[PDB]
């Protein structure tokens, strides 16, 4: 029967498709490892896919995956049990060590470039023509921490030009320097911006960017990680 | 308390983004449209510009011709009475030629001719628009993924109003042009073929329909969940994995034992959606041509 | 085993119940209080189902079916073999879904991400409870719920719908179907966009969000933006289920006649009800 042939065939196809799909999704994080960093014995029934190479724009090079996997950074954690499967405790300050919900990845220390080779994220002051178009403008509002103490003030908004979306709030600390805060980790209110993830005393700990008019992928990761990490590690102040 | 990122807290605007030029003929690119602060709370506030080469004009013309062919007939059914037009709006319908005419074009205008005409305009409108999804991609140097996925939708459509009616031997098999009637045609089609729930392809198609909603809910939510680590910048997370992509993968690994990659998830996505109309098109194509009753067919195979 | 970048995230904390009691993993699976709860609820329910399979007389997946109490039992309890097991299994199912959500909330807390996923999952759960709990209870009996069987539940879908004629006429069912169709459309597009950029024509360089916005801008005159499309997929999906739940919560309760006749309120509108011509005149 023709219908019987079609349905039988489709399942063969669907199985091969799932296989393909599962392998495609193994281009990162694999091979699997034991908590000590060595190859795990059991990798599963799915093999690693033949490598593929992405040609990055603006001469940033290429990315070939699968490829040698490495954190390229120290992990300040230690086993808390004699067997696999348990939590690894922060050896130092998780916030400062960047582990747990405060983890950051060692991304490239360059900024993201739009399709035109320009920086994707820039403070609004340096983005020609960009301005707040709707909703309460946070610039000028004082920034309050989960401890209900003011930790600074909003001195600018960092924008994603290609998307024309607000990404960070540049906040000035009492020492005069500034920090970036993920738009999604802040609550813009009528008379202030509220930050639940961090307590006043923790804003200074937020990683800082090298150049004042640009942030790099590596820097964004340390900033976002640190702030999110506050939800768990700030707790004692909130 | 905590922000969810469903609506923007504050919108920003800058010069109208005119987009990448690449190999695109800017002569056919229109000018920017207005900005919608309304749209801005949810997504991008900029309307336009839109590209419109020849194919674009062709497609838009056929499209409107199609719609107007159906609409004029709708008016005629209301006796050109505005009041009757609005109240019976969902009851009007442009039916295909009766069986008697087979696949010919003899059928009178008020008896299938207009349907064939409207159908003709739609055929041109859809296929021209398809070529358009391919070319707009080519002009930007991008892959042809969109045009391929759109083909899967075209498949069901093609099967419903052209391929099946043909194999079946008559245009009477095709779907009528009407809100309620097209629903009736759907119910009747199932009754007439032994109930599609028995059609293995209708069942797979449903799995993917529900699947697309499950997966997009998962994915969409996931990205929003890690948008605080810039997870929405999917292409760059594909080119340089960040903590967003890792937490996304680990939420699912820890939850269900396995996970995706920032690029792969989109492969799961494109197939989940695309298989809805793929399996569906087969299911329908086989109905009446190879299987008259799925319940029956089911009893044997 | 662990993903190459996983250890830094497997730290203590995030649990809602039991402190570090169940704070550990089993292979790739995170456990947690709710991981244990879920297993319990799930194991029981599966066992109770295998038992219903014995009382029904079959081990075949295509045949095993577990029906709720017959209408005559109302909202009370019924003998195990006569709707009791169903009632118990439903308890387990609910217990396992809600536990799964909560487990998710814990995973979120440990990973420092938003609660969007479990929040989304909650809509599915609510759809389920509308069919086996809220609608039944509003209608007066568990018999109105669907049976747990691969094919038998499709029967219930069919009979339930035809009890009102063509279910297509349910106005809320129409909206729900739209979102489902639109969602599938959106998913196909979103996936094809990202992929057409990450995988350009042979030898070319990866395109960019700018290219993505450009592509849709050229194609239809608008691009929702990367944050927007994800906001959209979520919205479409959830809206689709919300309206599904709504299309049924109103069926058999505030409306129990033929859904097609519901549309008469519009046609019978005074200012054109009696005008001749058209389909309804
Ligand atoms: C109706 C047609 C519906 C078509 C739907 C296509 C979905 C799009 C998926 C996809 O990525 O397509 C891209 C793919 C590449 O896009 P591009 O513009 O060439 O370049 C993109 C980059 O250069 C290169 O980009 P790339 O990396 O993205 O493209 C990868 C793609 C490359 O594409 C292909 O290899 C061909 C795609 C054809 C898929 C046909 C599906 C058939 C379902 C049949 C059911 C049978 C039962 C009845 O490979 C796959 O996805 C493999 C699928 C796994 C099949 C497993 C089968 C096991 C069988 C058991 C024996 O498009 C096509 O290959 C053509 C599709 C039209 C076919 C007619
Ligand atoms: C709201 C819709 C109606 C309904 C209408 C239909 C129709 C119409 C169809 C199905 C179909 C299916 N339905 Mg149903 N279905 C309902 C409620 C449910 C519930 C539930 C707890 O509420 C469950 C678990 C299912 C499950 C299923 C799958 C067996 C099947 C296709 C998977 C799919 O589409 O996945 C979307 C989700 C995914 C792809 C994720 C993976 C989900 C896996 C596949 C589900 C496993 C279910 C399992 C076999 C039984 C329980 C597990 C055991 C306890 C261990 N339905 C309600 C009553 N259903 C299709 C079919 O082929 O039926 C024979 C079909 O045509
Ligand atoms: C009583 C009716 C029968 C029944 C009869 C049918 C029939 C008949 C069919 C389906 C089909 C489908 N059914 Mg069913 N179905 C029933 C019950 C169900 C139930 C349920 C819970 O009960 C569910 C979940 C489904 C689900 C589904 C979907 C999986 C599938 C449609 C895929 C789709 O997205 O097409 C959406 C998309 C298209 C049709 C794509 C084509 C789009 C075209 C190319 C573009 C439009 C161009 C246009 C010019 C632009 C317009 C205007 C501009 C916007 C301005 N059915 C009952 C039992 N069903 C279809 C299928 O494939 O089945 C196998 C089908 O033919
Ligand atoms: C002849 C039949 C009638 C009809 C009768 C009905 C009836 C009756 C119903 C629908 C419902 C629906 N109909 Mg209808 N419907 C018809 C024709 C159609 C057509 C079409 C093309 O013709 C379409 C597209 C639809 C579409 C729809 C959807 C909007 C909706 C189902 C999805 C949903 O709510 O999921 C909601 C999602 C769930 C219920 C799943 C919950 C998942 C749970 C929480 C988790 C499962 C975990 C699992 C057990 C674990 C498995 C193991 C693991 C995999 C390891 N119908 C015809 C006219 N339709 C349903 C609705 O609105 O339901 C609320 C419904 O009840
Ligand atoms: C894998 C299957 C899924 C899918 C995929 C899919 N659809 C697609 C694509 C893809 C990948 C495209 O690339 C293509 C697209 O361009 O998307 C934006 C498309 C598309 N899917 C569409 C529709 C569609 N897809 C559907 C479904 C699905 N699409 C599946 C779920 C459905 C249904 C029934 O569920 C519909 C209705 C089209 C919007 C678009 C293809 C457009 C096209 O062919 O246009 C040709 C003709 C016209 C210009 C039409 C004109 C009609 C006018 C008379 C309208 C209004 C006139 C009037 C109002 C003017 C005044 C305006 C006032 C409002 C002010
Ligand atoms: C709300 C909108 C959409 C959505 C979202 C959604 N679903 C989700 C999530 C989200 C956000 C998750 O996070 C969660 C997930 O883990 O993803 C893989 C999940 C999930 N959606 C699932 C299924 C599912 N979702 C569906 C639908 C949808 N999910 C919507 C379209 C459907 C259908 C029919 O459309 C199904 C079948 C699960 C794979 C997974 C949740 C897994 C889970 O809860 O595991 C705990 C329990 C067990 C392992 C076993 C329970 C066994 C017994 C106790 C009971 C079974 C009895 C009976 C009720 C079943 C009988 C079935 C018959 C009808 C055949
Ligand atoms: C950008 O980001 C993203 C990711 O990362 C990069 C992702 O991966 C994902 C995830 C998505 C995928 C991997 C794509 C494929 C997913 C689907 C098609 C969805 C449907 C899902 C399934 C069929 C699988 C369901 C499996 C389940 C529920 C596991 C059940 C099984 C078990 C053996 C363990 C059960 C037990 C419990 C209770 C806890 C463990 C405890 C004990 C054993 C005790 C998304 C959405 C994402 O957006
Ligand atoms: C990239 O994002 C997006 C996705 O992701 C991949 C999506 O999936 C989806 C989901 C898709 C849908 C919900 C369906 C498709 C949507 C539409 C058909 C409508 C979208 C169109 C608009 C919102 C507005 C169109 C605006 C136009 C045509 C204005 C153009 C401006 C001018 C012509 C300027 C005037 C100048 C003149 C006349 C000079 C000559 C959307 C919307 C999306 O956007
Ligand atoms: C009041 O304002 C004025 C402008 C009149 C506007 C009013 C217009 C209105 C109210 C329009 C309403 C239109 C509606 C309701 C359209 C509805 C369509 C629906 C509900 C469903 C569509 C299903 C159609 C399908 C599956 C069509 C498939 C078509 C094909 C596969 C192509 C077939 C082509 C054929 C037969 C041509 C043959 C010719 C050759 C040789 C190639
Ligand atoms: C991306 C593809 C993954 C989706 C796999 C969906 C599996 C659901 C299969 C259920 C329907 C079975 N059938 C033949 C009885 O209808
Ligand atoms: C019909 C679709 C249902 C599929 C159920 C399969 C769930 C797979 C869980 C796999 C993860 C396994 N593990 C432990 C090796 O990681
Ligand atoms: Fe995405």
């Amino acid at each position: 029967d023709l219908a019987s042939l079609a349905i039988y065939s489709f399942w063969i196809f669907l199985a091969g498709l799932i296989y393909y799909l599962q392998t495609e999704n193994m281009r990162e994080g694999y091979p699997l490892e034991n908590e000590d960093g060595t190859p795990a014995a059991n990798q599963g029934p799915f093999p690693l896919p033949k490598p593929k190479t992405f040609i990055l724009p603006h001469g940033r090079g290429t990315l070939t995956v699968p490829g040698p996997e490495s954190e390229d950074r120290p992990i300040a954690l230690a086993r808390t049990a004699v067997s696999e499967g348990f939590p690894h405790a922060p050896t130092g300050d998780p916030m400062k060590d960047g582990v747990g919900p405060a983890s950051w990845v060692a991304r490239r220390d360059l900024p993201e470039l739009d399709g035109h080779g320009h920086n994707k994220i820039k403070p609004m002051k340096a983005a020609a023509g960009f301005h707040v178009s709707a909703g309460k403008n946070p610039i000028g509002l004082p920034v309050r921490g989960c401890d209900l103490e003011i930790a600074g003030k909003v001195v600018d908004i960092w924008v994603d030009i290609p998307e024309q979306m607000a990404h960070f709030l540049e906040v000035e600390l009492k020492d005069g320097s500034t920090r970036l805060l993920p738009m999604q980790m802040v609550k813009v209110q009528s008379n202030r911006v509220h930050v639940n993830a961090l307590s006043s005393d923790l804003f200074a700990g937020i990683p800082t960017i090298k150049s004042p008019t640009e942030v790099t992928l590596l820097e964004e990761d340390k900033i976002c990680g640190y702030v999110a990490g506050g939800l768990m590690y700030a707790a004692p102040k909130r | 308390a905590e922000y969810q990122n469903i609506f923007s807290q504050v919108q920003v605007r800058g010069p109208a983004d005119l987009g990448m030029t690449e190999d695109v003929n800017l002569a056919n690119r229109s000018g920017v449209g207005p900005f919608s602060t309304l749209l801005g709370w949810f997504g991008n506030a900029q309307l336009g510009p839109i590209y419109l080469g020849s194919l674009g004009v062709l497609s838009l013309f056929s499209g409107l011709m199609w719609f107007f062919t159906i609409g004029i007939w709708f008016w005629y059914q209301a006796g050109w009475n505005p009041a009757v037009f609005l109240r019976d709006l969902f009851f009007f319908s442009l039916e295909p030629p009766a069986p008697e005419y087979g696949l010919s074009f003899a059928a009178p205008l008020k008896e299938g001719g207009l349907w064939l005409i409207a159908s003709f305009f739609m055929f041109v409108a859809v296929w021209s628009w398809w070529g358009r999804t391919y070319l707009r991609a080519q002009a930007l140097g991008m892959g042809k993924h969109t045009a391929w996925a759109f083909l899967s939708a075209i498949w069901l459509w093609m099967v419903l109003g052209f391929i099946r009616p043909i194999l079946m031997g008559s245009w009477s098999e095709a779907v009528p042009y009407g809100i309620f009637s097209h629903l009736d045609w759907t119910n009747n089609f199932s009754l007439v073929h032994g109930n599609l729930f028995y059609n293995p392809f209708h069942g797979l198609s449903i799995a993917f329909l529900y699947g697309s909603a499950l997966l997009f809910a998962m994915h969409g939510a996931t990205i929003l969940a890690v948008s605080r680590f810039g997870g929405e910048r999917e292409l760059e997370q594909i080119a340089d994995r960040g903590t967003a992509a890792e937490r996304a993968a680990l939420f699912w690994r820890w939850t269900m034992g396995f996970n995706a990659t920032m690029e792969g998830i989109h492969r799961w996505a494109i197939w989940m959606a695309v298989l809805v109309t793929l399996t569906g098109g087969i299911g329908i194509l086989l109905s009446g041509t190879v299987v008259d009753n799925w319940y029956v067919w089911g009893q044997n195979h | 085993a662990l993903l190459s970048f996983e250890r830094k995230y497997r730290v203590p904390g995030g649990t809602l119940v039991g402190g570090n009691l169940f704070d550990f993993w089993v292979g790739p699976f995170y456990v947690g209080f709710f991981g244990v709860a879920t297993f319990f609820f799930a194991a029981l329910g599966i066992i109770l189902i295998a038992w219903s399979a014995v009382l029904q007389g079959t081990w075949n997946p295509q045949l095993i079916s577990v029906y709720p109490p017959a209408l005559e039992y109302g909202l009370g309890g019924a003998p195990l073999a006569k709707g009791g097991l169903w009632q118990i299994i439903t308890i387990c199912a609910t217990g396992a879904f809600v536990s799964w959500a909560l487990r998710e909330v814990e995973i979120c807390r440990k990973l420092g991400i938003g609660y969007h996923i479990p929040f989304a999952f909650a809509f599915a759960i609510l759809a389920y409870l509308t069919l086996v709990l809220f609608r039944p209870v509003m209608m007066g009996a568990w018999g109105y719920a669907f049976p747990y069987g691969i094919w038998t539940h499709l029967d219930w879908v069919s009979n339930t719908g035809y009890t009102y004629g063509n279910f297509h006429y349910n106005p809320a069912h129409m909206i729900a179907i739209s979102f489902f169709f639109t969602n599938a459309l959106a998913l196909a597009l979103h996936g094809a966009l990202v992929l057409s950029a990450a995988n350009p024509e042979k030898g070319k360089e990866m395109r960019t969000p700018d290219h993505e916005n450009t592509f849709f801008r050229d194609l239809v005159g608008y691009s929702i933006g990367t944050l927007g499309i994800h906001r959209l997929g979520l919205l479409l999906s959830l809206s689709a289920v919300f309206f599904s739940a709504l299309c049924m919560i109103i069926t058999g309760t505030i409306w129990f006649d033929q859904w097609v006749d519901w549309w008469q309120w519009w046609v019978k509108l005074p200012w054109w009800a009696n005008i001749p011509g058209g389909i309804n005149g």
